[PDB]
């Protein structure tokens, strides 16, 4: 309808906005800076 | 006159058919401006 934003606009007359290009602002998210520890063991409550 | 129908937008112009559309405000508005021509060249703009 009205109001709509396309985004190829090819050979035809229009306005067209690209979708938000964000590449070279591409981080890393591990959180280097935790540890947990995982083990087994023999208890005396818990699901086997 | 036709509700149920819609524009060939790339045919249209492929074929050298000036449309009409629905420009801001509401009113209608003619939204082309290509003549006759054939060739694709500077030729087939209506100001040139």
């Amino acid at each position: 309808s009205q109001y709509s934003i396309q985004q190829s606009l090819g050979n035809a007359s229009g306005v067209a906005v690209s979708p938000i290009n964000a590449d070279a602002t591409l981080s890393t998210g591990v959180a280097l800076n935790s540890s947990l520890w995982a083990g087994i063991g023999v208890f005396a409550r818990g699901k086997p | 006159l036709y509700p149920e129908d819609t524009p060939d937008e790339e045919a249209m112009v492929k074929g050298r058919l000036n449309k009409v559309s629905v420009g801001t405000s509401g009113q209608m508005i003619i939204d082309d401006a290509l003549t006759c021509c054939t060739q694709d060249n500077y030729l087939h703009f209506q100001h040139v």
